[PDB]
RNA sequence: GAGCGUUCUGUAAGCCUGCGAAGGUGUGCUGUGAGGCAUGCUGGAGGUAUCAGAAGUGCGAAUGCUGACAUAAGUAACGAU
RNA sequence: CGGCGAGGGGAGUGAAAAAGAACCUGAAACCGUGUACGUACAAGCAGUGGGAGCACGCUUAGGCGUGUGACUGCGUACCUU
């Protein structure tokens, strides 16, 4: 029984190209270059899920540092004060407060300074 | 009312005819006829014939007046190419694509 | 067929 | 010598950026016949600056 | 909820004026670079310029420790062969001192269009006057 | 008991190796022959 | 494949990927790589397996009550209309009718009904017994089948 | 008001009447969930910070929805070593509606 | 070790289909994956459940074979000064 | 209209000319026309993580969806050997 491969071949190639929609030039037109781009896009997506967690923690550290230094203490001493006063608010919420509610962050800085003193 | 005139398998290349078509795209028909009269291109001659045909279509078939017509659309597509042989040095043969093009003119008032 | 500079000997045997 | 990599449609368009023709700025009306013509050229009927210069 | 990011059309930028008389070049430049980048604000976002405009007066009166007034050599290349040029710190002060302050801050700022924007925010004067009295700068102690 | 309600016994119809049909099958590319050598050549091998 | 054994072009210097025969399975109009030949698809069944399969099929037919035993089954004249009327009387449509003796009238009557088949006792087979919806056994056919199955 | 609590290994800052996406809770589709471990309650310059939990403050939520998150593709690819593998993933989520914060 | 899909045989004179089949092109849902399901538009007459059966069963590479079409490029040239 | 052309537009046949003889369906490469967004101080496998603005749909007026992607962290293709 002879099998002709046109329908299945077209389906696989179109699946890859629909994934590669949006890339520059032959990376979105030509099947070979598109396949080499979609695999690299998946690899970058995996690696960048990990790097997204790292980058966002980095940003929260910078914002807590800026707000604590505005309130008169460094980030490291502020975190030491919180871990010594046993407050478990994490860095995401702490940066959120440091931006939106400056009075609550002033209360937290005062608590950390009281815990260190 | 859009009226369309086409000249198909025109013995000219799509790039040169695109130069002339992009020259007259969007003008009024009287200005376009002056421009195509005084442009020195074989493509200008071909495009002028298509444009005059489109104006005559808009007169005879839909009753549109000349003084209201503008060239709404004009575009040149690539037609089929005849394949020829050019004999070269040392027994080699090279292929010649004698290209054609399709010239389309759409004239209307709105 | 083949190019004369590929059939030639002084330029083909350039680095013996 | 010959290319190492295939140029794209982008670079083809960028090279053809300067290939565009320029239409004539404005034609002319003759003060006797009234016919549009190229400037400093005799008209299609054979007029120039209001004088029939060539017969027919 | 998503982490808040600064928006470039909403941020507020202040104006400061800083006397560079007698300061150390490097430490003054680090504090300037930090305030141009905007690392001192809780609304800091890495891809958004959030810094302050800083005017630096008396740029010709900076101080460097050790033998750095004579031994610190600035190198550059003109792009022509053999076109390597050098100029020491005292020659750079004698010719144009705003460039001494500006290379220090420029090397301390990030590279790219954003770092170019922050260096656009830095204003350096050699004398003790500025034209920017209309913006009402605040005195900043560094 | 129809022609479309009869099925063989469990484990009696194991399907054969299909050599060289992609990475995921575990038999793609070389197909179980290693890299190069007389034993991966077509028709290669030694006698008994 | 019809063609010659000439090398299409010389081995080195042409600049083309080397070829040695126009009939190569890679090439267009070249041969099939592993071209199939006439082969024998039949399989062996042991006699005891064949007999066990028929016994299991007949037992399942009796268990699901698809086997009707009648004393006599015949038609007077070879008329397909007469046979169709008699089967509609018996309320059967899709039926395999086994008969001990090969009857010409019944065979000619059932030749044209495509849902009705008529078989002799010795010629039953598992595909037909499984496929046909009802099976009608005469008593002579029952005796012959039980005898040949032992 | 707002209140900072924790659920599913992560912490959330919520206000009254909000919709919050949490990790999959073993609570039926329309019941109520009672969070007792409240890290902080802020009431417009009335701030209570737990050490580590605010005493007597609880959060009441109503479970609104259960679902699966948007799909992600996992691609693993060792180049020149003939290794390629793909997988998909949808993470379960529970939408709750924060409807009460009591100090 | 366990599976998806494709062509063909039986179930199938059955089931879907001119109140629109295959094929083509979008969209939405869904599975861990190969994939599946539904539907808009073009199409204009075939398709095939389910459980088994047989393989010309799955392509990006082989200076792979055949057709089509780009690139250098509207460039060199237009064949006796 | 056009050269008593080539080609086309009406009219007409036909269920259909989105079957006109270069004729069933009509994929991809390749070449265009229109619309939205981006792009003329900006350096590199051209993606990915974050992300403002703009435009269009909105059906809890709440933000969502779709197209683009300024800026930004990371990031030197695939096969073979
Ligand atoms: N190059 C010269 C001489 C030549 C002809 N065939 C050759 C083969 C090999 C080397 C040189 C040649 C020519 O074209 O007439
Ligand atoms: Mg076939
Ligand atoms: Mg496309
Ligand atoms: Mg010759
Ligand atoms: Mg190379
Ligand atoms: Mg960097
Ligand atoms: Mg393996
Ligand atoms: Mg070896
Ligand atoms: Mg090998
Ligand atoms: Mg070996
Ligand atoms: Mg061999
Ligand atoms: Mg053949
Ligand atoms: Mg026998
Ligand atoms: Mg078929
Ligand atoms: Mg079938
Ligand atoms: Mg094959
Ligand atoms: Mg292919
Ligand atoms: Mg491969
Ligand atoms: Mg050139
Ligand atoms: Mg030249
Ligand atoms: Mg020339
Ligand atoms: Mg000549
Ligand atoms: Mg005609
Ligand atoms: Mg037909
Ligand atoms: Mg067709
Ligand atoms: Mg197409
Ligand atoms: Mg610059
Ligand atoms: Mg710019
Ligand atoms: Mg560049
Ligand atoms: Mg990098």
């Amino acid at each position: 029984a002879r099998v002709k491969r046109g329908v299945i071949a077209r389906a696989r190639h179109k699946k890859i190209l629909k994934q590669a929609k949006g890339y520059y030039g032959a990376r979105s037109r030509v099947y070979r270059v598109a396949f080499q781009a979609v695999i690299k896009a998946g690899q970058y997506a995996y690696r960048d899920r990990r790097q997204r967690k790292r980058q966002f923690r980095q940003l929260w550290i910078a914002r807590i540092n800026a707000a604590a230094r505005q309130n008169g203490i460094s980030y490291s001493k502020f975190i030491n004060g919180l871990k010594k006063a046993s407050v478990e608010i994490d860095r995401k919420i702490l940066a959120d407060i440091a931006v939106f509610d400056k009075v609550a962050f002033t209360a937290l800085v005062e608590k950390a300074k009281a815990a260190l003193a | 009312m859009e009226t369309i005139a086409k000249h198909r398998h025109a013995r000219s290349s799509a790039q040169k005819v695109r130069l002339v078509a992009d020259l007259i795209r969007g003008k009024k028909v009287s200005q376009a006829l002056d421009i195509l009269t005084y442009t020195n291109k074989k493509a200008a001659v071909l495009v002028k014939k298509v444009l005059e045909s489109a104006i005559a279509n808009a007169e005879h078939n839909d009753g549109a007046d000349i003084d209201d017509l503008k060239v709404t659309k004009i575009f040149v597509d690539e037609g089929p190419s005849m394949k020829r042989i050019m004999p070269r040095a040392k027994g080699r043969a090279d292929r010649i694509l004698k290209r054609t093009s399709h010239i389309t003119v759409v004239v209307s008032d709105r | 067929t083949s190019k004369w500079f590929n059939i030639d000997n002084k330029i083909v045997d350039h680095r013996p | 010598a010959v290319q190492q990599n295939k140029p794209t449609r982008s670079k083809r368009g960028m090279r053809r950026s300067h290939d565009a023709l320029t239409a004539v700025t404005s034609l002319s009306v003759d003060k006797t016949s009234g016919e549009k013509h190229l400037r400093h050229h005799i008209t299609a009927d054979g007029y120039y600056r209001g004088r029939k210069v060539i017969a027919k | 909820m998503k982490t808040f990011t600064a928006k470039p059309e909403t941020v507020k930028r202040d104006w400061y004026v800083v006397d560079a008389t007698g300061k150390t070049l490097g430490r003054l430049a680090t504090e300037l670079a930090r305030r141009l980048r905007g690392k001192h604000k809780a609304e800091y976002t890495p891809h958004v310029d959030t810094g302050d405009y800083i005017i630096v007066l008396n740029a010709d009166k900076v101080a460097v420790t050790g033998n750095k007034r004579t031994d610190k050599v600035y190198y550059h290349h003109t792009g022509h062969i053999g076109g390597i040029k050098q100029a020491t710190f005292e020659e750079m002060i004698a010719r144009r001192p705003e460039r001494v302050i500006e290379i220090a801050v420029k090397g301390m700022l990030p590279k790219g269009p954003l770092g170019r924007a922050m260096f656009r925010k830095l204003k350096v004067y050699a004398g003790n006057e500025h034209n920017h009295a209309a913006q009402q700068p605040q005195v900043l102690d560094i | 008991m129809r022609l479309n309600t009869l099925s063989p016994a469990e484990g009696s119809k194991k399907a054969g190796k299909r050599l060289g049909r992609g990475i995921g099958s575990g038999l793609g590319k070389t197909g179980g022959r290693g890299h190069k050598g007389q034993k991966s050549r077509s028709g290669g091998g030694v006698r008994r | 494949v019809t063609g010659s054994g000439k090398k299409p072009w010389r081995q080195k210097g042409t600049g083309r990927a080397r070829s040695g025969s126009i009939k190569s399975p890679i090439w267009r109009s070249g041969g099939v790589t592993f071209a199939a030949r006439p082969q024998d698809h039949s399989q062996k069944v042991n006699k005891k397996m064949y007999r066990g399969a028929l016994k299991s099929i007949l037992s399942e037919l009796v268990r699901q009550d698809r086997l009707i035993v009648v004393e006599k089954f015949s038609v007077e004249a070879p008329k397909t209309k007469l046979l169709a009327q008699k089967l509609k009387d018996m309320a059967l449509e899709d039926v395999l009718i086994i008969t001990g003796e090969l009857d010409e009238n019944l065979f000619l009557a059932a030749r044209n009904l495509h849902k009705v088949d008529v078989r002799d006792a010795t010629g039953i087979d598992p595909v037909s017994l499984i496929a046909f919806d009802k099976v009608v056994m005469t008593a002579d056919a029952v005796k012959q089948v039980e005898e040949m199955l032992a | 008001m707002y209140a900072v609590f924790q659920s599913g290994g992560k912490q959330h800052r919520v206000s009254e009447g909000q919709t919050v996406r949490l990790e999959k809770l073993d609570i039926a589709t329309g019941e109520t969930v009672e969070f007792a471990e409240v890290l902080m309650i802020a009431n417009g310059e009335e701030v209570k910070i737990g050490v580590p939990f605010v005493d007597g403050g609880v959060i009441k939520a109503e479970v609104v929805a259960h679902g699966r998150g948007e799909k992600v593709k996992i691609v693993k690819f060792r180049r020149r070593k003939h290794y390629r593998k793909q997988q998909g993933h949808r993470q379960w989520f529970t939408d709750v509606k924060i409807t009460g914060i009591s100090a």
